[PDB]
């Protein structure tokens, strides 16, 4: 119950794993998104959407090798990447996750 | 309300690139701003702001009178807070005199509220002028041996020569910002690094601008470097500016 | 005998680069050669000349009368012909009268061949007076619009503010040298090329200097880059060198 | 009427103590010079000319903690960085003074 | 239903995930085993024995951040810290993961 | 049966450490395995082999004949199948005849698998009787100017000086060992690259040992640096020598 | 008139390094010196001496007649007191007779002040014929356990084997020189300390040179270190030859 | 009666062609030699000494693809590496010809 | 014994060397055709038909500097421009040489 994406998430893209995690080892092209209700880790560069604990759940976290979303999403709570490029950490391998009401952006 | 003047010392540390960069930077912000060349008769900030076809009348016109304050001064097209009073080519260093320059600044200070004054290189009379009623100060610094040294002696001069030091005030608030930073050249050791900087001048940096290609390619078609915000210069110019404002934050681009 | 001046307008092209290389290869070639910093209060030249821990009195003191020519001038530990006279970092560059520097200069003729005078940036007073009694000068100009603007200018100084021009002998013979000129950028076109700096300023070339890491690396090292003869600018030092004793090369690295 | 200079002395500026000692608690950057007709207390690092007893007074020292002078000089006799740095104590906390008419490096 | 570990995993300790994956968010002191019957992320130094798909499951996957384990084992298979070594990606970001019968190393 | 000459040309780049570095690589892995220190009253094997107190016979008795070749092997404490015939003090390197060496080759061969001989510097009498018999040849280098020219030399001494050369046989199958590798060093352009050395020497690298503070720590307590296992150059230097076995392994600690 | 050999035994530890450095610091002080490249077959001095592109004639050539020692000589280009008589490549080192060497020796000894001699390493021929004529001998040293012991043989080989020896004259005056001595390293204890060869030894130290990274960028632009003042090795060099004009100094970097 | 050599002629090594002309097709390392009464071809990277013409003939010539020649000579009127610097065509395609008395070099 | 050719060897044109090597310093027109039985080396802009080894000589070579030739041949073995124009190094300097059967085309 821990939907694995093997294949290059190509643009235009969307992969919604239903039940839990979500683990992509490719490539994500920027207008690709992906969604799940649980984690969201990406072990490429991820130039995407991700969309994590969409179905309500302030406890998701997003994972990426490579910082390059052009937006990430707990919850509802987002971040575009305008104001992502602007913090350290952008094309880093990062850790997203909501507290309380804010996204936090660790390293 | 505020002059700070862009000084450095040594010549080609990049004060016009950063006077127009720190005068764009301002503007966004929205704060109504002038940058002043105080380069006379070797003008070059209105080939960099793009300004420099719609020069009527200059800064040494206001001086000797023979044009009003509105009428040099030059609104840009893409900024509405930002306002240029170019400089002449005719007319050298001497033409300026510290009484003239001083009902420049009066009428300035009444209708803006940061006046950004691009010094010219050099410790001579135009390099003074810059100096003298100045509020704060952004020192330009390469990392480097000789770029170090006589950024050195100018902070020197803005504790003893100034307005407020002849007067008796709070003395220029003076601010380090290094230019043309290569990350790469400082491991190889033939520059000195952002800490060695920060221990021989021994004050805060306003930040640190990588050596870039965009630099040279903004100037080459008229627009301010900050105003390229997908280079890493664009992003070093808009956080010095933040970092101006009390804003600060971690150095990036090292 | 021959006082040639090197000058540019722009700060920061690489006067003391050039002039620290110029003026070594003459002492090179054989010629009794001295180089004066005329930076006063500002100075770089014994930096990069590799001098300051030797320097005693310096081009002020010689002025005020606090020393003696002979006194004052740094010969060279690598080469006998080379003298250097360099500046101070106490008084600044109003400490120099036209009637104090001609007295030098005089005394400087009688036992030298070639006198090289480092000119500050500028078109002020500290510039003026290396301009002044000048044989020979040698603009230094980037490859980029601003650098050939200002390095225009100068030309103009030479022709009418000298003392050949006030006394109507036979004017300065100029010289241009192009520095740090990137055969790559040049490709790109965000620099201008051989010839569009041959044309705009319309003389003959002395040589064109590449990019180049040495430059740095032998400044932090104390030693000229004509005297790194393993580089690329170290060549092109060489061939300028002998471009001013009239044996004509054709120009490399472009 | 012992002038204390507790800011650093940056290049180009020069301190007189006309009186006598002249106690300096910064660095004094290289290019600075330090001039007093009685002694000359150095506690930071220094870099500038320190000129001892100018008013002819060959009883003048100078103490530094860090010895980077590019002159030292007590009341004419001078010895510039240039040989200074050939002996040891470059860097090392000396004590200089006047002996006859030759100067005395010692730690 | 994927167990989070947000505190120093230290010697001794063990951290069995019964269900699914298991995500670790700190360092894992060597001698703590992780072991979980679905997935194993670690995100911080790991210097410890992780056992992926403990209850016969040959598509667990482990991601470390810092490959420094003393054991890696999904299903059975293990590769002990002894020939870990000896390839690259020692220390290095890498990803776990049982191809039929012998385990591969992707950095 | 298998004669390799570990050499360089360039002393001191670290042919002893090699020598016995990879004659015990190839002990551990099973092969009968002896090294002959060739570097004849100059001896430095047995103080890194860690056998220095064990030596009664050397190499230059069994050459004389006042010991016979069992007499005088070292079997290591910790190894089986590891022996060292160690070198002189007393007489030099002139008392090594071709013939008496082909002897002491010939009843080696009888017995041992791999013979390693650790050859002294330069490209004269003692570097030449090492060079002669053998197989194989690791040409030792470090990553510079000088000790890859030296190097260069080498392989056209193991092309035409051999034996297999004078007899036409196959040639001396050749390989490359970078020692003493520097990977910050060579990113500040001091040393060649990995490619430089591939390119200029122009064969297949063995492998590229690292610098370490733990090969000068191994041979102050007698022991070979490849049984140090923690270390980064003994694992670089046991990956070379399943380099020489065939079993290709992508370089690391670069 | 002083035929002094540098040699060592060990090779690598820094015998041409120390040549090109004692034989540049003989010429700043004033003495008409040469420097004899003995390395015959695996040259090296020419390299790091800046010299490699203006050779046409060899050692080689002037023992075989092929030349005169006037056509071979290399003058400096920054010293008139230098020469170089630098190796050939081709010729190994069994083309140098004792007899043909004696003629160069000969001559060598009417013209110039100072000799001195760049010894290849090992106890062979090559190293036999720069220790015969000679006068004094620095033996070089690492602060290591080999090395000590190598350099050690060296010394009586400086009292039997050398010309003052068989013909009964005053030995050869041995000097001592650490090279590459690693300060921290001998806190540590895996390396022997400057009196631990004092002592061991037992001869007086000509000095001691830090390890440093300027040696290796000295030999890549192709300069001596000596003529490089800014580091600690050139201090440590030229005050080892002070120390070999009588001068004491004490002994600093350690 | 023309001797080509296919093989890396590495330092230290000379190569004389006796008859006429030589080729070498591969690089030339700094100290060797190459000489030759006829021509010289060199068709790889030449960092060695070539020596056309050496018995005595001033119409010898000399090929190299890139010129970076320690001494180039032909019929014994030599140029050696530190002035073939000083000209352009260094390391370029040049052709040396000896006309009269004094060395021509070619592009 | 090696013939060198100064002049621009023009179209219609036929120079045989017919002892060993030929050595073209010009232009070789198209039209224009050099053949020998050694090695035939044009450092010019070849256009023409180069026919080395004429004689039955499988070792010959043909060295040109800028290859575009209308046809080369070793010994009888052939290459048009039509099939040389498809190879990469067409107007390259270039080297060929028969091995065995087939003609090579180095750079
Ligand atoms: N951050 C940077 N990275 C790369 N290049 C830069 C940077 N800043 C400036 N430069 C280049 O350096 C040169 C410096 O010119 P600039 O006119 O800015 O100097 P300045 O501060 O005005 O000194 P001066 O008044 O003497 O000319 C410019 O040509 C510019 O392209
Ligand atoms: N040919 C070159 N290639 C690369 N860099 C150069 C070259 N010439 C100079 N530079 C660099 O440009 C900077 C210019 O400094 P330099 O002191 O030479 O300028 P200048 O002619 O003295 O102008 P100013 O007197 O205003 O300082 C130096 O830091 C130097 O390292
Ligand atoms: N991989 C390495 N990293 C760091 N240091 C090394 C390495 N290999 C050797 N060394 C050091 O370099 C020095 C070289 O000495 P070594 O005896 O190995 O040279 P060699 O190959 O025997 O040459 P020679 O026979 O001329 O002495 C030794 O002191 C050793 O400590
Ligand atoms: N004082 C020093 N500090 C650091 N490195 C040094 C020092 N002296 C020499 N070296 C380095 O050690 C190496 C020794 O080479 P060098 O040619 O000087 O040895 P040598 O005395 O000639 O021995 P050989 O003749 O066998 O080469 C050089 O690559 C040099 O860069
Ligand atoms: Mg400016
Ligand atoms: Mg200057
Ligand atoms: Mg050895
Ligand atoms: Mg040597």
């Amino acid at each position: 119950p821990t939907k694995v994406v093997k294949t290059p998430v190509r643009g235009g893209m969307q992969i919604y794993a239903a039940g839990g995690d979500l683990i992509v080892l490719a490539a994500v092209s920027p207008g690709a998104e992906l969604l799940a209700d649980g984690n969201i880790h990406v072990y490429g560069p991820m130039r995407g959407r991700a969309l994590a604990g969409v179905k309500g759940d302030a406890t998701a976290r997003i994972f990426c090798q490579q910082l390059a979303a052009e937006l990430v999403s707990i919850a509802g709570n987002y971040k575009v990447a305008e104001d992502l490029r602007r913090s350290p950490q952008w094309g880093k391998a990062v850790h997203v996750s909501l507290s309380g009401d804010v996204l936090n952006i660790t390293r | 309300a505020k002059i700070l003047v862009v000084t450095s010392g040594k010549g080609g540390v990049g004060k016009t690139t950063t006077s127009a960069a720190i005068g764009t930077g301002l503007a966004l912000r929205g704060f109504k701003t002038v940058i002043v060349d105080f380069d006379v008769g070797l003008r070059n900030l209105d080939l960099i702001m793009g300004c420099e076809r719609r020069v009527v009348y200059d800064f040494v016109n206001v001086v000797n009178g023979e044009a009003t304050l509105t009428q040099a001064l030059i609104k840009d097209k893409r900024l509405e807070n930002l306002h240029v009073l170019a400089a002449s080519q005719t007319r050298d260093k001497d033409a300026l005199t510290k009484e003239g320059v001083e009902k420049v600044m009066a009428e300035l200070r009444k209708d803006f509220e940061y006046i950004i004054c691009d010094s010219p290189a050099g410790i001579e009379k135009g390099a003074h002028l810059a100096m003298y009623f100045a509020d704060e100060a952004i020192v330009v610094t390469n990392p480097e041996v000789s770029s170090v040294r006589d950024s050195d002696r100018m902070l020197g001069l803005l504790a003893s020569k100034s307005q407020r030091a002849e007067k008796g005030e709070e003395p220029i608030k003076e601010h380090l910002l290094l230019t043309r930073y290569n990350p790469e050249r400082v491991t190889k050791g033939e520059m000195l690094s952002v800490d060695d900087v920060e221990e021989i001048l021994a004050i805060r940096l306003l930040g640190v601008i990588p050596e870039s290609q965009a630099v040279l390619k903004a100037s080459n078609q008229g627009v301010p470097v900050i105003l390229d915000e997908q280079s890493d210069a664009g992003q070093a110019y808009s956080d010095a500016v933040d970092r101006l404002l009390g804003k600060e934050i971690p150095h990036r681009f090292l």
